[PDB]
C-alpha cells in the first residue's frame, strides 16, 4: 500500500487498449512499485530463481522432444541427445546443472529469508507459498534425476520409493500406488515422466501466487523497517521504483551468476553429477556407493542420523507400542524438517523483525548456517563412526533451532533499536 | 566399495584450451578394435562418429571399410548382413565385460581430501587416468599375502576396487590391506602387442594412454564443441556484465 | 543522425559482443 | 428454508458423489494394471550351482538369490540361537507365519544346504552384497551398513526385519519354482 | 465497471488473511460481477469450454502415465491402456471424445458471438484471444490426433506437413524443421508429443486472458443493450449477480450436456472416429479414403475448393508469376478462412450490436451456419462432380460473408430500435 | 475404393443392454485356433484375457493349457518356449494377412446414405457385420464376366471393396460392375469344418457369426465394462441434472 | 545523451545479442539430428520381378516404386508428346535439371523398361495406388484424386509435378543402388 | 438436530445417486 503514481494511457493505442484490457496497468504497476532502496545483493536471487525456472522449462520442453520414458530406449535416448541432435549435448548439461543452480539459488533466497525476518508478519502467506513451491521443486528434481534411468536414478527411486512405504498401516498400499508394481519398472517411469512434465507449470502458478503475495505485502529491507505509508513524499524518500534501478542491478546480478553457471556448464558439467548415473540401471545390483544429489544430501542426512539406537527413537517406539520404528523415525524426521522450515513464522516469537539488531540470533543463526552446510556434507559420507554422531549432532541443532532456541530468544533476548527510517540507514 | 590410487597422467585433452590428439585417438582406436573388442563394446557410440569432426576424423572411405569387419542383425529384416557406418559398435561380445562407451564418464579418478570434492575440482574426475590406471595397473606377481589364495579366475590390479579380496590380506577389523583387489579381466596390454602406423612407440603405458584418451572421446565426442560453446557464452555474459555494470552504476548516481 | 549514438549504440554493442566472441 | 435447505444441501450431496465417482478412476488407474498384476510362477535351473556360488535371478522384477550354503555356513548359521536375532520371525512365506527364524525355518531342505531369498534389503530395498560379507558371514547392505548372517537373518543395521523368503519348492531334482 | 458492493471480511481467519493476499476478495469479485438478467441458454457454451478444457488436461495428464511416444511401442501402448490399465479404456475414450465436445463447443461459442455482436466494440480484444486460443486448441487436437500412431494419424500429420511444405521458397525448410527428417518418423512423433503436453498450458493461460477481457468490459446479452452505469440500483435493475443465479444456470446446462456426453461415450465411443485409425501406421500405403476429423472438415473442404480451374486462382497465378501456384493457394484460402474470421470486428460496420434487431443480417448469418454445416458435409466427400462445385460455392460464400457482405450491410441496412434497457427486455 | 452393403446381423452385444454370449464366445475362439490362427494373428490380445469376467471366461487351468500350445521367442533369453498366458498370441504367421486383434473396430460395415452417417448411427460402425459378410461372401460361381479373366491367386469376395477387379467387370466410367471385389484369401469356412463340444450347428454361417463375436471380443475386451460405466455415469448425470434443474427454478422463481 | 544513450543502448545491443545466441539452438535443435543426416544409399535385389510388377520399398522414411513396365505401359508412355503433358520437366536427380519430360528421362534404362520413382504425391504427400489404376493407365492418389501416366507423370488433378525419380543406378544384372 | 434438513438433505441427495446408480 505504498503510495506512488499509477498508470496512464499516452499514445493512441495505449488508450484504446486501456479503456477494453488493463494488461498494460498491470504490468506497469508491477515493474514500477516502490521497493527500498537500501536492499544488498542477497536480495537479487528472486530474478535469479525466476531465471532458472524459466531456463529449466525451456530446456526440459526442448529435450522431451527427443527422450522416450521407456526402460529400454530411455538411457539410448539420453545419449542419442547428447551425440546425435544439434546442441543436445548442450541442452542436457544446461538441463542438469539447471537443477544445481535452481537449489543453491533457494537455499540462498531461503536463508536471507531467516536471517532478515522476511517470514515474520506480515509476510507469513509469502513464506508458505514459497514452502510450497520448495515441496515441489524438490518432487520434480527427483522425477527429473530419474527419467535418464541409470544406475543412481534406479536406486534413488528405489530409495525413495521405500521411504514411501515405511508408512505403518498404509505404506505398502501407497508404495505400490506410487510405483504402479512390485518395484520400480516402467509404469514408474512413465507416470514419473508425465508428472515431471506437469510439476513445473505448478510451480509457475506457485510463482505468480508468490510474486502477488510479497508485492501486497511489500518487500523487505535489511533494516527491517517499513516504508513509510503516511505521504507520497516520505514513501519515495524511502523508496526508488523496481524499474529501472533494482531491475537493472538484478539483471547484472544474474548476469554474473550466468558467467559463473555457463563457465562450469561449458568446462566441468559432471562435476556435481555421479559416474554412476552413466551406467545403464541394473535392477540386480546396487552401486557399493549410493549417493544423493547435492541438494538433497542434508535432509538425507537428517534421515540417516536417527538409528535404532537413538534414546529419542527407542522413547518414540516404546510411547507408539512399536509403531513407531526407527525407519519410521527417520522418514517423520526428514519431513519435520521441512516442517519446522515452514513454521518458523509462528515459532520465531520475537518482535524485532530484522536479525541485524539481535546479538544473539546473530550467532544461533550463523552456527544454523554452519550447521546446514554440515549436514550437506555428511549425508555423503558412512554412517560409521564419527560420522553418525556428527549426523545426530547436526540433526538436533536444526530441530533445536526452531522448536527450542527462536522461542526463547524472543523473551530473553535484548535486541537493539533499528533505524528511524529506511532515510536513515541509506544515508550512511 | 572405495576409490582409492591412480596415476595423474597429462591428457591433452585436460583443460580449458585442452583438445584432442587426432593421432592419438587413430591410435587408441587401433588399439581397441585389435584388442579391447575382442571382449568389449561400445553400443552406444554410432561408427560414423570416426568421421565427425572433433575426433579421429578418418575419411569416410576408410570408417565404412572399419564398419564393413562387423556382422549385425538387420534392425528390421532378422537376417545377418554386413555393418554400415549408420550402426552402432556391437554389444561386449563377452557377457560380463562392461559396456566402454561410456566407461570414462562413469568412474571417478580422486576421491577426497576428506569428502570435499575438492580433488575432482582441480583435477577433473579422473576417468581417463583410471582406465590408464586399470591397464598399467597389473603386477608382476600379486601380493604376497595371496600366493596360494589366489581366487581361480581373477588377477590383482592396483587400481581396481570392487573386487573380491582373499581373506589373508584383509585386517582385524574387515579392511582390505592391499592397494588393488582381484579384478576378473585378464592383463589385456602387453608391450608391442600392436604395430602402429607411423611405427609410434607401442609399450604398455602408450596403449594404455592411447586407449583413455580414445575412450574419453568415445564418452563424450562433442567436448571440444562442449568448451567452444562454453568459452563463447562466457565471453558474450562477460561483455554484457561489464555493459550492465557500468549501466548500474551510471543509473545510481543520481539517487546516491 | 537525429539518433546516431542510439542507432551507434546498439550496433557498437552487438559488434563487441560478436566479434570478442569469434576470438577463440 | 427448511425445503429450500433440503433442496439445495441435496444437490450439494449428488454432485459430491458424481465428483468422487469421477475421481476414484483418477487415483485409481495408478495402481497396477492387469499386465503387472497377472505375473505369475518361474522356473529356474540349479543343476550347475555348486557349493558356496549365488544365483542372482529376477523376478517381480527384484533380484532373488539361490545360494548352496557350504559347511561352513550351515554350521554357522545353525549356531546362532533366537536370543541375539534382531527379530524372531523366520519370515518364509513356506511356512507358518509365527514360525520362528531357524536355520531349519530359512531353508528348503532339512539339510541347510539351499538358501532361496529375497535379494532386497528391508530397510529401504537395497540388494545386499554376497560373497560372505558383512561381519556375520553373510550379506552386506552397503547403502545403509546393514549386516545379515548366513541365513539371511538380520544382525546388525537399521533394516527392522529378515530377507522376506518367497513361495518356493523343487518341483524337479534341478529345478526350483520361484512365486 | 459495473457498480455493486465489494468485499468485506467477517471472521476472524478472512480479516487475516485479507490484509496479507487479497485472494477471496479477488475470488469474489470474479464470482460476483454483475450478469444481464436476459441471457439465453446461448451463454453457456463458456462453462462448457472450462470443464472440456479441465476434462483434455486431466484426462492427457493420466493417460501420458501409460503412453510411449515411440514408433515401435505408441500403438501398443495405446492398446495397453485400452486394455490392461485399470479404467484405462474410459479414459481414452473421454480423452478421444472430448475433444469433439470441445470443438462443438467453440463452435456454438463462436457463432453465438457472430450472431449477438459480442465481437463488436468494446469487446475486440476479447475476440482476438479467442481466436488465439481457437488456434492453440487446433494445433492441439492435431498434435494429439498423430499420438496413437495409426493410419489416419500416420498419414494426417503426412497432409499438414505438406501444407507447409508448399508455401514457396521456404516452406521445404520449414517442413524439414517442423518434421526433424525427410518424413513424418520417430522425431516428428516425440517432438508432437512434448507440445501437445505443452500447449494446453497455453491454452488455459490464453482463457485466463479471456476472462480477464470479458470481465473489463462486462458480458453482452441478446438485447445488445449494455447494462446501465449511473447508478448502483438500476445496474441492479438490470442485472443479478454471478453466483448463485447463473452459477446454478450454467452448472445445469453442464449437467444436460454431460449426460449426453457420457451416454455417447459409453455407448458409441468410436462413432465421431475413423476405423482407419485402428490399423498401424504403413508408411508405404494409404488408406483408400482419408478424412479429417468433423472439426477439421469445414477447413479442409475450403483448402480442397480452389483447384487450378479456379479463375480467382489462375489470376492469382498470372499475378504472381507462378509464384503462388493451385497448392499454395489453396493453403492461403484456408488460413485465409480463419484470418476473415478473425478480423470481423472491422469488417462488420453496423452501429447495432445485437443481431436480434437487424433484419436482413439474420438471413445471412443463417445462411452462414447452413454453409458451415455444408462445408463439414462436404469436406468429407470427394472432389468430382457435383462435389467441386458446391464445395467452391461454399468457400465463396464464406469468404463474401465476412469480406463483401458484412460492410456493405454496415452502409445499407435499416434495423429496428432496440429496447430501452435490459430491463424493458427481461419483462416482457 | 468405396462402402459395400453388409448383411445386417443381430448380434447378443448390440444395444445398451448388450452382452457378450459366453458359450459363442467359446465357440468362436474354438474356431479361430482351428482355422483362423493358421494365417493369422492378434499382436495386442493377451492369452490371460480369455480368463478375465465379461468374455469367454475360461477356467484359469484351461487357458494355462491353451497358451502351451505356442512356441515363443523369449524376451529374457531370446530362446525358444512354450507360451505362457502373460504372452500375447502370435504375430500372423502369413505375411499377408493382417493382424485380427482390432479388426472389428478397423472396418465400417454401414456407410451413407449419403456421406450424412446416419447409418452408422441407428446401426453402429458394423466391423463384425462386415467380417460376417466377408466371411460367408465367397460364392460358388464367380461373375459372368470374370470368367476366362478371373486373377491368379484371388477369389471373388461379394463383400470386400478393396480389391482388384478384371478389366471386363468395369464399366466405362472405370467403376467395377460387381458388387465385390477380388481378395487374396480362400475361402476359410466349410460345413462341419470344426467340431462343437455341445452340439451346436457348425454350418458357415453359424461359425461366421461365432468368428465375428469373438473377434469383436478380441478388438474390445471391455464392452460390457464400458457400457456399465456409462449407464452409471448417465445415472448420476440425470439425479445431477433434475436436482439442478430444481434448485435452478426455485432460485429464479425470486427474480422472475 | 551524448554519452547517456550510448551506454543504455549498447548494453541493449549486447543483451540481444545474447539472448539470440541463445534462442538459436532452441530452434535448431528441432532440424534433423545426425542420425537422420547420416542415411545413406541402400541396394535392392530386383531378381524376381516379372513385367507388370510393381516392388514397394521403404526408404528415408517414404516408399520407393520399382516397377517393370510391360509392352504397352511402355507403348502408352513413349505415346505422349511433351505438349500434352502438365509438366514438361523430367524431375529426374540422375539426368541434368534441364531435361525434358520424355519417357526415355523417366526411366534408368534405355529400353524404359524399369521405372524407379518415390511412390510420393507431390500434392501433398500421399502414395498412389498403382497396378494400373486412374484414367491414363498409370498411378491414382486417392488422397484428392490425382493421375499419373505409365511414366510417372501427372496428366490430371492436384498435383503440381511428376513424380520425382531419385538418384538411381544399376550396380548389377540384378541389384540397383537407390540414393 | 439443528441441522436436520442441512445434514439430512446432503444424505439423502447422495444416497439417492448411489442407490440408483446401483440399480444397472
Ligand atoms: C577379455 C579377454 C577382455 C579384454 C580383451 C579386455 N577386457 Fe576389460 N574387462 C573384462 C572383464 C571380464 C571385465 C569385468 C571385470 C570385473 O571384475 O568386473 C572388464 C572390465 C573392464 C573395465 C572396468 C573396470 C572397472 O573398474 O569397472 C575397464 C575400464 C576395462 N575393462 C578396460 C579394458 C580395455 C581398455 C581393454 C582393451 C585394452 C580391455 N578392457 C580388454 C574383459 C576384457
Ligand atoms: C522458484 C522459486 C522462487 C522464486 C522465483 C522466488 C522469487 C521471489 C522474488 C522475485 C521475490 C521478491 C524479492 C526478492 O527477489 O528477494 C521474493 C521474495 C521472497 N521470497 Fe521468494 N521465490 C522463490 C521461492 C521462495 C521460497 C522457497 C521461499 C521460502 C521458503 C521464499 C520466500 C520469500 C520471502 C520470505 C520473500 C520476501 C518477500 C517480502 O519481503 O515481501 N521464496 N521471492
Ligand atoms: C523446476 C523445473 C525442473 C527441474 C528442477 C528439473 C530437473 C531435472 C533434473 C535434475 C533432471 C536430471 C538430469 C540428468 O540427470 O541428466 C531432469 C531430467 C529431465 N527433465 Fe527436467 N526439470 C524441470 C523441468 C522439466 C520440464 C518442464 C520438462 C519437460 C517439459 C523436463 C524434462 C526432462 C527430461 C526429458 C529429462 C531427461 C533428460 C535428461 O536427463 O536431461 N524437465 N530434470
Ligand atoms: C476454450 C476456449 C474458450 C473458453 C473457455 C471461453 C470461455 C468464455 C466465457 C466463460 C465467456 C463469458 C460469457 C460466456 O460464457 O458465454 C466467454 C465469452 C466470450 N467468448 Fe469465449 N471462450 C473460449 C473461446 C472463445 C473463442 C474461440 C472465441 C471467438 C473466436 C470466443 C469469443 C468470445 C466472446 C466474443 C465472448 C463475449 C464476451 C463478452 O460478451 O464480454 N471465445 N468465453
Ligand atoms: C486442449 C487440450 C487437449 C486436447 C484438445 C487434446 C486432444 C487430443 C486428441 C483429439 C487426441 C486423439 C485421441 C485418439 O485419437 O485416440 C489426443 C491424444 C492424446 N493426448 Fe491429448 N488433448 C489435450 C490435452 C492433452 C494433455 C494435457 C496431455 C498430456 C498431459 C495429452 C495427452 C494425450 C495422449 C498421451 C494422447 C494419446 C493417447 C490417446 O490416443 O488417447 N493431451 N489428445
Ligand atoms: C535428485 C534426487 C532427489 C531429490 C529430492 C528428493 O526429495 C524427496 C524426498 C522425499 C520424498 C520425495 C522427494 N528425492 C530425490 O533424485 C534421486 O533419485 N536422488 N538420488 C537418491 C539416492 C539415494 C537416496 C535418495 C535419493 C536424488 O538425490
Ligand atoms: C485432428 C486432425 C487435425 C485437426 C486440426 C488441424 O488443423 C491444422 C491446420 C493447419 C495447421 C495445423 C493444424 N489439423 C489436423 O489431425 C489429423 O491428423 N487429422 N487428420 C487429417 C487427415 C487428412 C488430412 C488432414 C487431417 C485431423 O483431422
Amino acid at each position: 500500500g505504498i503510495p506512488h503514481d499509477h498508470y496512464e494511457p499516452r499514445t493512441g493505442i495505449e488508450k484504446w487498449l486501456h479503456s477494453r484490457l488493463p494488461i498494460v496497468a498491470l504490468a506497469y504497476d508491477t515493474i514500477m512499485i516502490p521497493t527500498p532502496r537500501n536492499l544488498n545483493w542477497m536480495w537479487i536471487w528472486g530474478v535469479v530463481l525466476a531465471f532458472c525456472l524459466v531456463l529449466q522449462i525451456v530446456t526440459g520442453i526442448v529435450l522431451a522432444m527427443h527422450y522416450t520414458p521407456h526402460v529400454d530406449l530411455a538411457f539410448a535416448s539420453v545419449e542419442h541427445i547428447m551425440r546425435n541432435v544439434n546442441g543436445g549435448f548442450m541442452l542436457r548439461y544446461l538441463h542438469a546443472n539447471g537443477a544445481s543452480l535452481f537449489f543453491i539459488a533457494v537455499y540462498l533466497h531461503i536463508f536471507r529469508g531467516l536471517y532478515y525476518g522476511s517470514y515474520k508478519a506480515p509476510r507469513e502467506v509469502t513464506w508458505i507459498v514459497g514452502m510450497l513451491i520448495y515441496l515441489a521443486m524438490m518432487a520434480t528434481a527427483f522425477m527429473g534425476y530419474v527419467l535418464p534411468w541409470g544406475q543412481m536414478s534406479f536406486w534413488g527411486a528405489t530409495v525413495i520409493t521405500g521411504l514411501f512405504g515405511a508408512i505403518p498401516g498404509i505404506g505398502h498400499s501407497i508404495q505400490t500406488w506410487l510405483l504402479g508394481g512390485p518395484a520400480v519398472d516402467n509404469a514408474t517411469l512413465n507416470r514419473f515422466f508425465s508428472l515431471h512434465y506437469l510439476l513445473p507449470f505448478v510451480i509457475a502458478a506457485l510463482v505468480a501466487i508468490h510474486i502477488w503475495a510479497f508485492h501486497s505485502t511489500g518487500n523487505n529491507n535489511p533494516t527491517g523497517v517499513e516504508v513509510r505509508r503516511t505521504s507520497k513524499a516520505e514513501a519515495q524518500k524511502d523508496t526508488v521504483p523496481f524499474w529501472p534501478y533494482f531491475i537493472i542491478k538484478d539483471v547484472f546480478a544474474l548476469a554474473v551468476v550466468l558467467l559463473v553457471f555457463f563457465a562450469i556448464v561449458g568446462f566441468m558439467p559432471n562435476y556435481l553429477g555421479h559416474p554412476d548415473n552413466y551406467i545403464e540401471a541394473n535392477p540386480l545390483s546396487t552401486p557399493a556407493h549410493i549417493v544423493p544429489e547435492w541438494y538433497f544430501l542434508p535432509f538425507y542426512a537428517i534421515l540417516r542420523a536417527f538409528t535404532a539406537d537413538v534414546w529419542v527413537v527407542q522413547i518414540a517406539n516404546f510411547i507408539s507400542f512399536g509403531i513407531i520404528d526407527a525407519k519410521f523415525f527417520g522418514v517423520l524426521a526428514m519431513f519435520g524438517a521441512i516442517l519446522v522450515m515452514a513454521l518458523v513464522p509462528w515459532l520465531d516469537t520475537s518482535p524485532v523483525r530484522s536479525g541485524r539488531y539481535r546479538p544473539m540470533f546473530k550467532i544461533y543463526f550463523w552456527l544454523l548456517a554452519a550447521d546446514f552446510v554440515i549436514l550437506t556434507w555428511v549425508g555423503a559420507q558412512q554412517t560409521t563412526f564419527p560420522y553418525d554422531w556428527i549426523s545426530l549432532i547436526a540433526s538436533a541443532y536444526w530441530f533445536a533451532y526452531f522448536l527450542v532456541i527462536l522461542p526463547i530468544l524472543g523473551a530473553i533476548e535484548k535486541p537493539v533499536a533499528p533505524p528511524a527510517t529506511i532515510e536513515e540507514d541509506f544515508n550512511a | 566399495a572405495g576409490g582409492g590410487h591412480v596415476e595423474d597422467v597429462p591428457f591433452s585433452f585436460e583443460g580449458p584450451f585442452g583438445t584432442f590428439d587426432q593421432h592419438q585417438l587413430q591410435r587408441g582406436l587401433q588399439v581397441y578394435t585389435e584388442v579391447c573388442a575382442a571382449c568389449h563394446g561400445m553400443k552406444f557410440v554410432p561408427i560414423r562418429s570416426l568421421s565427425e569432426p572433433g575426433g579421429p576424423e578418418l575419411p569416410e572411405d576408410q570408417v565404412r571399410a572399419y564398419a564393413t569387419q562387423f556382422t549385425v542383425t538387420d534392425e528390421e529384416t532378422g537376417e545377418d548382413r554386413e555393418g554400415k557406418p549408420t550402426d552402432h559398435f556391437p554389444h561386449s561380445a563377452l557377457e560380463n565385460a562392461p559396456d566402454l562407451s561410456l566407461m570414462a564418464k562413469a568412474r571417478a579418478g580422486f576421491h577426497g581430501p576428506m569428502g570435499t570434492g575438492i580433488s575432482q575440482l582441480f583435477n577433473g574426475i579422473g576417468g581417463p587416468e583410471y582406465i590408464y590406471s586399470v591397464l598399467t595397473g597389473f603386477p608382476e606377481e600379486p601380493p604376497k599375502c595371496a600366493e596360494g589364495h589366489e581366487p581361480d579366475g581373477f588377477y590383482y590390479n592396483r587400481a581396481f576396487q570392487n573386487g573380491s579380496v582373499p581373506d589373508t590380506c584383509k585386517d582385524a577389523n574387515g579392511v582390505k590391506t592391499t592397494a588393488g583387489s582381484w579384478i576378473a579381466m585378464p592383463p589385456p596390454l602387453m608391450d608391442d602387442l600392436v604395430e602402429y602406423a607411423d611405427g609410434h612407440d607401442a609399450s604398455v603405458h602408450a596403449m594404455a594412454e592411447d586407449v583413455s584418451a580414445f575412450l574419453m572421446w568415445a564418452a563424450e565426442p562433442k567436448l571440444m564443441a562442449r568448451k567452444q560453446a562454453g568459452f563463447t557464452a562466457v565471453m558474450f555474459l562477460t561483455v554484457l556484465s561489464v555493459l550492465l555494470y557500468l549501466t548500474n552504476k551510471r543509473l545510481w548516481a543520481g539517487v546516491k | 543522425w537525429k539518433y546516431r549514438y542510439r542507432l551507434g549504440g546498439f550496433a557498437s554493442g552487438a559488434l563487441l559482443a560478436l566479434a570478442l566472441a569469434g576470438i577463440f | 428454508g427448511t425445503r429450500r435447505d433440503f433442496l439445495y444441501y441435496a444437490t450439494a450431496g449428488a454432485g459430491a458423489v458424481a465428483t468422487g465417482a469421477a475421481v476414484w478412476p483418477l487415483i485409481n488407474q495408478m495402481n497396477p494394471s492387469a499386465d503387472v498384476q497377472a505375473l505369475a510362477s518361474i522356473f529356474v535351473d540349479v543343476s550347475s550351482v555348486e557349493p558356496g556360488v549365488q544365483l542372482t535371478v529376477k523376478f517381480l522384477g527384484k533380484p532373488i538369490f539361490i545360494r548352496r550354503r557350504t559347511e561352513a555356513d550351515i554350521e554357522l548359521g545353525r549356531s546362532v540361537q533366537l536370543g541375539q536375532l534382531v527379530d524372531t520371525n523366520a519370515r518364509n512365506a513356506n511356512i507358518d507365519a509365527g514360525a520362528e527364524a531357524t536355520d531349519q525355518n530359512r531353508t528348503l531342505d532339512e539339510a541347510g544346504e539351499w538358501l532361496v531369498m529375497w535379494g532386497v534389503c528391508t530397510h529401504l530395498g537395497c540388494v545386499p552384497i554376497g560373497g560372505v560379507s558383512g561381519d556375520f558371514g553373510g550379506w552386506f547392505c552397503p547403502c545403509h551398513g546393514s549386516h545379515y548372517d548366513s541365513a539371511g537373518r538380520i544382525r546388525k543395521g537399521p533394516a527392522p526385519e529378515n530377507l522376506p523368503i518367497p513361495l518356493a519348492k523343487f518341483i524337479d531334482e534341478t529345478t526350483i519354482q520361484l512365486g
